[PDB]
C-alpha cells in the first residue's frame, strides 16, 4: 500500500484529465445498458404489436447511441494513451537523472545489465495500471455502485445475503495478490541478474572466446535462466488464478439465494419470479466485483516492478555543501594534509599521505604495483572522500569547494581510456563544446593523433565503435590525451597516459606538450620513470605511504628506492 | 395443531378423468404454499404440482402441462387437483403439502410446515 | 516457422491448456440451464428433494469449471515460459558464437532487448493463444450455428458485415507491424544512452557533461514514447470502429428481421432468442481481432530474433576440421594481407615469416603497425584477405577451433576480468586446474603475495571488468589467468604496461624459467625486455619491417634503430 500511494502519486499532475476519463467512462457506462435495454424495448413496442411504422425512428435513437458510444471509446483511450505515456516517460526520466548524481561507488559494485533491465523492462511493467487498467477501474466502480443500487431496488433482504459473501471474494484476493507480488518481485530481480549476465559476456566476448568458456558462460547462463522460468511460471499461474477460483464463490452465492429466496417465498413476503428478477440483478454486481478483484491482482506486476523503480530513486546521492564556495581565478595551489583513505574501509589503502605543490608546478607521482597512486588523484577528483585528513585547492578545503567548479579546474588522462560512440571530432569536443574546428586540428597535430584519423574514412567526422575499438591501444591513449589538452584545465592529470604509446611517439609529444602544460600545475603518474625524471617533484609511494620527495638528480645520488626503481628499467 | 385429511383415490382407466381433495383442519391462519407429489414404490419424493397464493401462478411437471390443475378454496379450507385424460405411466401414490404464516413470525425463524396422509390412485 | 520448433517438446501441455479451457466454456454455458432447473423446477414446485439434486450438480459443474480453469491457466503458464527460456538459451548460444564484427551489425544494446524484450514478446503471443486458439473460433462457429439454426435467410446479413471487418484487420497489419518494430528500435537507443553512461560515468562526471547526458537520455525517451503513441493510436482508432460496425450488426439485424416478419418468414417469439446469439457472434468477432493485434506486435519481435539466430558468425570451423589435440608450437605466416574494411589501405601486407617452436620472439613497432592484429590471426579470431595463417605447418582455418584455441593462451592489451572471485577468473583458462597449479601461476605474476593479503584470499570478490583492481593489479592477474593454461603458444600484448620496473623485472625474468618449451610473443615498447627474445619482430606501417637478431636489426631495420635511439 506504501508503494501504492507513492505510484499514485505520479497520477496528481493528471488530476483534472483523470475526471474528464471518469465523466466519460460513466456516460460510456450508463449507455451501456441503455442499449440492451432499447433493443429489449423495440421488439416489446414494434416487433410484438406488429407496428413496424415506428421502428425507423427507435433505430435510428439506437444508432446514434452506438455512434456516441463508439466515439467516446476512441476520446477514453486517445487521452489515456498520452496520459499514460506521460507518466512512463517520468518515471524513464526520474531514473536517468537520479544515476547522474549517485556515486561512483555505486555502477562499480552493482551490475549495468540490472540498472538497464530498471529502467526499460520494470518500467514498461508500471504500464497495467495505467492506460485501459484506469479505464476499467473507473469503469468497474460505476457499474458496482450502479448495480448494488438496483439490488436493494429489487429486494433489500437478499441484497444483504449478496454482500456477506463479498468478504469471502475480499478474502481470496489477499491470498492470491500477496503470493502474485511476492513471484513478480522474483521474477524481475532474476531478470536483472540474467540482463547482467548477458550485458557483461557481450562486452568481453573476445576474452570467453579466447578462454574457450563459451560452454562455463552457458552453463553459468543456465542457472539463472531456469531460475527465470521457476519463478515466472508460478508468478504466471498466481496471476490468472482468481477469475476460475471467483467463479466457485458465484456459485455458492448463487445457491445461498436461492435457498433464501425459496425460504421468503414460503413466508408470503416475495414470488418465485422475484427469484429469478434478482438473479439477473447479482449478476450485474458480481461482473464487476469479479472484475476489480482481478484487477487487483493484475496490478501486482506494476506494484512489484515499482519497488524496483524506487529502488534507484531513494539511493544516497552525492551531495554539495550548504555553504560551497566556487574556485574563480583558479592558479593550482594543491595540498595533501596528512590524508588516510581505504575503499573497503577496514584495511586503509592510503596512510598519512601529506605533500604540497605550489602552482605551475610540473610534478611526478611514481611508486609500485598497488601503491595507491590513482587513489590520490581520484580523491583530487572527489570521486571518493578522506576518511581523515584534508585535501586543499588554492588554499580552500576539497569539500568547501563545490563538484562543478572543482571538476572544471581539474582535468584528468584515466589509467583505463574510455571513448564514446560518435565522430572523432565529437570524441575530442568533449569536455570543451566550445572548441573550433581548427582548434581541434591544431591539438590533434601537436600529439601526433591528427595523422591517422587523416587516414580514416571520413577524417574526423569517422564515427566510431563502442569505447573506440576500432582503432589501436596507443591511439586511443592519444584520443584521451587531446581531448583533455581541449579542455584546457588549470591542474591536468596524466595518470598512464602512455602505456600503449610507443617510445618514439612518447619522445616526439614531450617536447611539443611542455609548452602547452606551461603556466599549469600537473600531476604525472608514470612506470616509464626516463620520462618524468625531468619533472620539478617527483613524489615516491610505497604500500600507500610517501617514501622518498624531491628531485631526481637529489633522489639517485640517495641510492633509496627511487634508485632502485630507476635502475630495475634496463 | 393442523392436519391434512387426503380422500378421493381409485381404479381409472386410460383417457378418463378423477379429482382429489385434500381437506385442512386447525388453527391454520394463512396458506402461502399448496403442492401435490406422487410416489411410486420406490422413489423418493416427486413434484406433479404447486401453488403460490401471493400471485396465483401454478408451476406443473414435463409430463402434466395441460392435464392436472391445483386449486385451493378459501372458506371450506380445502386444496384440489383435478386429473385430465389420464395415461397408466402416472399409477403412483398420491401426497398433499401447505405451508402456514402465522402472525409475528421472528426475523430469521421460519413458521411452520404440515404433510398429508396418502391416497392410492391407480390408472390403467 | 522455426520458432514454432520451440514448443514442440513441450507440446503435451500446449494441446492440454486449450482442452482444459473447453472443459471451463461447457460449465461456465451450463451455469444458466442449472441455475434455472434450481429455480423453475426445484423451488418453483416446492420439492426439496429436486432443490438438493440441482444444488449439488451445479457446485460440481462449478468445480468442474474451476479445475478446468486452473488447469488451462497452469498448461499455458508452462509452455509459453519454456518456449521462452528454451528460445532465450538458443539465442544467447548464438551469440556467444558471435564474432565482433557480428555484435558490430546487431549493436550490443539491441542485442539485450532482442535476447529479453523480443523473447516476453513472442512469448506472451504463444500464452495467449493457448487459451483462445480454441475457445474463440468454438463460440464463433458455435455462435453462427445457433443463428442459422433460429433464421437462415436473417443469417445471410451476417456475412455481408464481414467485408468492413477483413478491411479493417488488414490495415493493422500494413501499418501496424513496422510501427511495433520502431518501438523495439526506440528500446535499442534507450538500451545505448544507459549503457553508455554506466560504462563510462567518471568521463561525464570529471567533463561536467551530465546535463548533456540527460538531455542525450531526453531525445531518445522522447522518441521511444512518440514512437509508442504513435502505434497504440492505431488500436485505439480501429478498435471503437470495429465496435461501431459490430453495433450496427444489431440494426441490420432488426431491419431485416422487420421486413422477415411483416413477410411472414421470421416469429416474433424467435427474435428475442436471436439477440442473445448474435452477441455471442460479435464478442467471439473481437477475440479474432485482438489474436491479430497481438500477431502484428509478435510479427516485429519474430523478424528480430529470427535475424539473430541466422546470422552466420565470421569465423566458423570447417566440416572436414581436423581435430589438434598436441601442439609443437610452429607459428608461420605464409605472404598474409589482412583489411579491417574493404574501403581501408591493408592493415597488413606482405607478412612472410616463421617461428620456430619454443622460440620467444618479441614483437616491436609504432603505435597502429598491427602488432596487436597480428597477434588476433593465430588463435583465429580474425582470418585475412589473402595469404594462411599456420599453426604446426597447419592452415589454422582447417584446424578444430576449440582445440586451437585450447593451446594458445594470450594476455590482450586491455585487459578485462569478469564478475565472481579471483580463483574463478584464474580458473577461466583450465578448469581441472589444481590450488597449486593457480597459486604457481600467481606466483610467477607476482599476483599471489597480493591476493593472499586480502581477508578473503582466492574466493575474494572481482568486480565487472575488475574495477575493484589498480591498473597492474588486473594486469598481473591476466598474466596468471593465462599461465594457468598451460599453452604450447603464448601472446603477450604490452604485458606489463601498467606494472613498476622492480615487479616488471621479477615477472619477466620469472616467465624465462617457467615457460621454456612455449613458444612465447612478447608486444613490448622497451629494447631491453626484448632482448631476452631469442629473435626480433619489428613491424612498420602494416609491412614487416624486420626479422632477427638485435645485431641484423641495428646495421638493417631503420625503424628498430629509431625505437632503439628512443630509449638509448
Ligand atoms: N574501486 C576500488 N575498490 C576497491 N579497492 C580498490 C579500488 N580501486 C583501487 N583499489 C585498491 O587500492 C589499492 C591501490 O590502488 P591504485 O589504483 O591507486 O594503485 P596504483 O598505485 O595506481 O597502481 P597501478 O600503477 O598498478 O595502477 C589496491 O590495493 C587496489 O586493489
Ligand atoms: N577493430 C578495428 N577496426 C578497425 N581498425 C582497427 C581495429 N583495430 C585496429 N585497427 C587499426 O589497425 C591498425 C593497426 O592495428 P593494431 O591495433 O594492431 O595496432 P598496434 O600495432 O597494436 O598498436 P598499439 O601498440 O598502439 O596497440 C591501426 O591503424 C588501427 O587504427
Ligand atoms: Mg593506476
Ligand atoms: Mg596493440
Amino acid at each position: 500500500t506504501a508503494t501504492l500511494r507513492r505510484l499514485l502519486g505520479y497520477l496528481r499532475p493528471h488530476t483534472f484529465t483523470l475526471i474528464m476519463v471518469f465523466v466519460f467512462v460513466t456516460v460510456s457506462s450508463i449507455l451501456g445498458v441503455l442499449s440492451p435495454y432499447l433493443i429489449g424495448k423495440t421488439i416489446a413496442v414494434v416487433f410484438v404489436p406488429r407496428r413496424f411504422d415506428l421502428l425507423p425512428r427507435y433505430m435510428l435513437i439506437l444508432g446514434t447511441i452506438y455512434a456516441l458510444t463508439s466515439l467516446l471509446f476512441w476520446l477514453q483511450g486517445k487521452i489515456m494513451l498520452t496520459l499514460s505515456q506521460d507518466v512512463v516517460f517520468r518515471l524513464r526520466k526520474e531514473l536517468f537523472e537520479k544515476l547522474q548524481r549517485v556515486p561512483v561507488g555505486f555502477f562499480d559494485r552493482t551490475p549495468h545489465g540490472d540498472i538497464i533491465s530498471r529502467v526499460i523492462n520494470d518500467v514498461d511493467n508500471i504500464n497495467n495500471v495505467l492506460g485501459n487498467s484506469i479505464i476499467q477501474f473507473f469503469s468497474g466502480i460505476v457499474t458496482l455502485a450502479g448495480a448494488v443500487i438496483m439490488m436493494f431496488r429489487v429486494n433489500v433482504i437478499l441484497s444483504l445475503v449478496t454482500l456477506s459473501i463479498v468478504p469471502l471474494t475480499v478474502l481470496i484476493t489477499q491470498i492470491v495478490s500477496s503470493q502474485t507480488r511476492k513471484y513478480f518481485y522474483e521474477n524481475q530481480r532474476v531478470l536483472g541478474q540474467l540482463n547482467g549476465i548477458i550485458e557483461e559476456d557481450i562486452s568481453g566476448l573476445t576474452v570467453i572466446k579466447l578462454f574457450t568458456r563459451e560452454e562455463k558462460e552457458m552453463e553459468k547462463f543456465d542457472r539463472v535462466n531456469e531460475s527465470l522460468r521457476k519463478v515466472g511460471t508460478k508468478a504466471q499461474i498466481f496471476s490468472g488464478v482468481l477469475p476460475p477460483l471467483m467463479n466457485m464463490v458465484n456459485n455458492l452465492g448463487f445457491a445461498l439465494i436461492s435457498g433464501f429466496g425459496g425460504w421468503l417465498a414460503l413466508k408470503d413476503i416475495i414470488t418465485v419470479g422475484t427469484i429469478a428478477t434478482f438473479i439477473g440483478y447479482s449478476r450485474q454486481f458480481t461482473r464487476p466485483l469479479n472484475e476489480l478483484s482481478n484487477q487487483f491482482n493484475m496490478i501486482q506486476m506494476a506494484l512489484a516492478s515499482a519497488e524496483r523503480i524506487f529502488e534507484i530513486l531513494d539511493l544516497e546521492e552525492e551531495k554539495d555543501d550548504p555553504d560551497a564556495v566556487e574556485l574563480r581565478e583558479v592558479r593550482g595551489e594543491i595540498e595533501f594534509k596528512n590524508v588516510w583513505f581505504s575503499y573497503d574501509k577496514k584495511k586503509p589503502v592510503l596512510k598519512d599521505i601529506t605533500f604540497h605543490i605550489k602552482p605551475g608546478q610540473k610534478v611526478a607521482l611514481v611508486g609500485p604495483t598497488g601503491s595507491g597512486k590513482t587513489t590520490i588523484v581520484n580523491l583530487l577528483m572527489r570521486f571518493y572522500d578522506v576518511d581523515r585528513g584534508q585535501i586543499l585547492v588554492d588554499g580552500i578545503d576539497i569539500r568547501k569547494i563545490k563538484r562543478s567548479s572543482l571538476r572544471s579546474s581539474i582535468g584528468i588522462v584515466l589509467q583505463d581510456t574510455i571513448l564514446f560512440s560518435t565522430t572523432v571530432k565529437e570524441n575530442l569536443k568533449y569536455g570543451n563544446p566550445g572548441a573550433t574546428d581548427e582548434e581541434i586540428k591544431e591539438a590533434a597535430k601537436l600529439t601526433h593523433s591528427d595523422h591517422f584519423i587523416k587516414h580514416l574514412p571520413e577524417g574526423y567526422e569517422t564515427v566510431l565503435t563502442d569505447n573506440g575499438e576500432d582503432l589501436s591501444q596507443g591511439q586511443r591513449q592519444l584520443l584521451a590525451i587531446t581531448r583533455a589538452f581541449l579542455a584546457n584545465p588549470k591542474i591536468l592529470i596524466l595518470d598512464a597516459a602512455t602505456s600503449n604509446v610507443d617510445t618514439k611517439t612518447e619522445k616526439s609529444i614531450q617536447a611539443a606538450m611542455w609548452k602547452l602544460m606551461e603556466g599549469k600545475t600537473s600531476i604525472i603518474i608514470a612506470h616509464r620513470l626516463n620520462t618524468i625524471k625531468n619533472a620539478d617533484l617527483i613524489i615516491v609511494l610505497r604500500d600507500g605511504e610517501i617514501v622518498e620527495m624531491g628531485k631526481h638528480d637529489e633522489l639517485i645520488q640517495k641510492r633509496g628506492f627511487y634508485y632502485e626503481l630507476f635502475t630495475s628499467q634496463y | 395443531q393442523v392436519q391434512l385429511v387426503e380422500s378421493g383415490g381409485g381404479s381409472v382407466q386410460a383417457g378418463g378423468s378423477l379429482r382429489l381433495s385434500c381437506a385442512a383442519s386447525g388453527n391454520i391462519h394463512h396458506i402461502s404454499y399448496l403442492g401435490w407429489f406422487r410416489q411410486a414404490p420406490g422413489k423418493e419424493r416427486e413434484g406433479v404440482a404447486a401453488l403460490w397464493t401471493k400471485d396465483g401462478n401454478t408451476y406443473y411437471a414435463d409430463s402434466v402441462k395441460g392435464r392436472f390443475t391445483v386449486s385451493l378454496d378459501n372458506a371450506k379450507n380445502t386444496g384440489y387437483l383435478q386429473m385430465n385424460s389420464l395415461k397408466p405411466e402416472d399409477t403412483a401414490l398420491y401426497y398433499c403439502a401447505a405451508a402456514d404464516t402465522g402472525s409475528d413470525t421472528p426475523l430469521w425463524d421460519w413458521v411452520y410446515w404440515y404433510w398429508g396422509q396418502g391416497t392410492q390412485v391407480t390408472v390403467s | 516457422k522455426t520458432l514454432a520448433r520451440y514448443l514442440k517438446p513441450y507440446w503435451i501441455f500446449a494441446v492440454l491448456a486449450p482442452l482444459f479451457m473447453v472443459v471451463e466454456v461447457i460449465c461456465d454455458l451450463s451455469q444458466p440451464t442449472l441455475l434455472a432447473r434450481i429455480v423453475a423446477e426445484g423451488i418453483a414446485r416446492g420439492d426439496f428433494s429436486l432443490v438438493l439434486k440441482t444444488g449439488i450438480l451445479m457446485l460440481i459443474v462449478a468445480l468442474i469449471g474451476a479445475v478446468g480453469g486452473i488447469g488451462c491457466t497452469v498448461f499455458a503458464s508452462y509452455a509459453s515460459q519454456n518456449f521462452g527460456a528454451d528460445l532465450r538459451r538458443d539465442l544467447f548460444r548464438k551469440v556467444l558464437s558471435f564474432s565482433i564484427s557480428n555484435v558490430n551489425r546487431f549493436h550490443t544494446s539491441s542485442l539485450i532487448t532482442r535476447l529479453t524484450n523480443d523473447v516476453t514478446q513472442l512469448q506472451n503471443l504463444v500464452m495467449m493463444l493457448l487459451r483462445i486458439v480454441v475457445r474463440a473460433p468454438l463460440l464463433f462457429v458455435g455462435g453462427i450455428v445457433m443463428a442459422v439454426s433460429i433464421n437462415v435467410k436473417l443469417s445471410s446479413v451476417l456475412i455481408f458485415l464481414i467485408p468492413p471487418i477483413v478491411l479493417l484487420f488488414v490495415w493493422l497489419t500494413k501499418k501496424g507491424n513496422p510501427l511495433f518494430r520502431k518501438i523495439q528500435e526506440s528500446t535499442d537507443e534507450v538500451n545505448r544512452v544507459v549503457r553508455e553512461n554506466l560504462l563510462g560515468v567518471r568521463v561525464v562526471r570529471a567533463f561536467r557533461r551530465e546535463e548533456y547526458e540527460n538531455e542525450n537520455f531526453r531525445k531518445a525517451n522522447e522518441s521511444l514514447r512518440r514512437s509508442i503513441i504513435s502505434a497504440f493510436s492505431l488500436i485505439v482508432f480501429a478498435l471503437p470502429l470495429f465496435i461501431f460496425i459490430v453495433n450496427m450488426g444489431m440494426i441490420a439485424v432488426l431491419w431485416f428481421g422487420g421486413v422477415l416478419v411483416r413477410n411472414n418468414q421470421m416469429e416474433i417469439g424467435s427474435i428475442m432468442a436471436y439477440t442473445n446469439y448474435l452477441m455471442q457472434i460479435m464478442f467471439s468477432l473481437m477475440m479474432i481481432g485482438n489474436i491479430l493485434n497481438f500477431i502484428v506486435r509478435a510479427s516485429a519481435s519474430a523478424k528480430r530474433v529470427l535475424e539473430v539466430l541466422n546470422e552466420k558468425p565470421a569465423i566458423e570451423e570447417a566440416d572436414n576440421a581436423l581435430a589438434l589435440p598436441n601442439v609443437e608450437g610452429s607459428v608461420s605466416f605464409e605472404n598474409v594481407e589482412f583489411r579491417y574494411f574493404e574501403n581501408t589501405d591493408p592493415v597488413l601486407s606482405g607478412v612472410n615469416f616463421s617461428v620456430k617452436p619454443g622460440s620467444l620472439v618479441a614483437v616491436l613497432g609504432e603505435t597502429g603497425s598491427g602488432k596487436s592484429t597480428l597477434m588476433n590471426l593465430i588463435p583465429r579470431l580474425i582470418d585475412p584477405e589473402r595469404g594462411r595463417v599456420e599453426v604446426d605447418e597447419l592452415d589454422v582455418r582447417t584446424v578444430k577451433l576449440k582445440d586451437l584455441r585450447g593451446h594458445i593462451s594470450a594476455v590482450p592489451q586491455e585487459t578485462v576480468l569478469f564478475s565472481g572471485t579471483i580463483k574463478e577468473n584464474l580458473k577461466w583458462g583450465r578448469e581441472d586446474a589444481t590450488d597449486d597449479e593457480i597459486v604457481e601461476a600467481a606466483k610467477i605474476a607476482q599476483i599471489h603475495d597480493f591476493i593472499i593479503s586480502l581477508p578473503e584470499g582466492y574466493d575474494s570478490r572481482v568486480e565487472r571488468g575488475g574495477r575493484n583492481f589498480s591498473g597492474g593489479q588486473k594486469q598481473r592477474l591476466s598474466i596468471a589467468r593465462a599461465l594457468v593454461k598451460k599453452p604450447k603458444v603464448l601472446i603477450l600484448d604490452d604485458c606489463t604496461s601498467s606494472v613498476d620496473p622492480i615487479t616488471e623485472k621479477r615477472i619477466l625474468d620469472g616467465l624465462k624459467r617457467y615457460t621454456k618449451g612455449c613458444t612465447t610473443f612478447i608486444i613490448t615498447q622497451k629494447i631491453p625486455t626484448a632482448l631476452l627474445a631469442d629473435k626480433i619482430l619489428v613491424l612498420h606501417e602494416g609491412k614487416v619491417a624486420g626479422f632477427g637478431t638485435h645485431k641484423e636489426l641495428l646495421e638493417h631495420c631503420k625503424p628498430y634503430r629509431e625505437i632503439y635511439e628512443s630509449q638509448f
